[PDB]
């Protein structure tokens, strides 16, 4: 999570930004504080980008706006004046990519330990198949190199999370010599 | 929402 | 051996 503050001259009639939400009907549904949606290539805002639209307002003109109703929110840009110094806060980039990997099937198996589904999600709240072990050598460990951490989400086109700890281990092993499986990073960091 | 709109400016 | 600890297949 990133802070600090910056000054926005009015460029000529305004910054130029559109914001929406409110301590009272959030733009999201779950964030008191107020947040920009989109900057026109034109304003004063675009202009100075010391900003991301999805940040937070932790202040503004020296205003309490970290968790105040929209009309409050209007009410601060409407006697904001020109020079804006107000105090941001836009978080860290996200982490949300679906890998594609390569396991050939083996001998003793793929040569991994996972598990996910119900009754056995592993993960103490997330039904998705993540990996814990892997052997010496194996197939996945040198095709997949999906080291302890990884998470599959679906084998090619499989619901390694739509049955229960068994159909998916049962699904997994039920795959081919060589079957490309679906791995997701950790969303959000 | 329906009433309210974003606020550019 | 142990299944509902993890899968190591």
């Amino acid at each position: 999570m990133e802070y600090e503050e910056i000054t926005l001259e009015r460029g000529n009639s305004g910054l130029g930004f559109s914001i929406a939400g409110g301590t009272d009907n959030p733009h999201i549904g779950d964030d008191p504080s107020i947040f920009i949606t989109k900057i026109i290539p034109g304003g004063a805002a675009a202009q100075d980008g010391r900003l991301r639209v999805n940040d937070s307002i932790l202040f503004v003109n020296e205003v309490d706006v970290r968790e105040v109703t929209h009309s409050a929110a209007v009410e601060a840009l409407k006697e904001a004046g020109s020079i804006v110094r107000l105090y941001v806060m836009r978080r860290k980039p996200p982490a949300e990519k679906v890998m594609e990997i390569k396991l050939i099937k083996g001998p003793k198996g793929l040569g991994f330990s996972i598990a996910g589904g119900v009754g056995n999600q592993h993960i103490p709240g997330d039904n998705s198949i993540y990996v814990t072990k892997i052997i010496e050598g194996g197939a996945a460990h040198k095709d997949g190199r999906l080291q302890i951490g990884d998470k599959i989400l679906a084998v090619n086109s499989v619901g390694l999370e739509d049955v229960m700890h068994e159909d998916a281990v049962a699904a997994l092993k039920n795959t081919y010599d060589v079957v490309y499986l679906k791995v997701a990073k950790p969303s959000n960091a | 929402q329906v009433v309210p709109f974003s606020s550019s400016v």
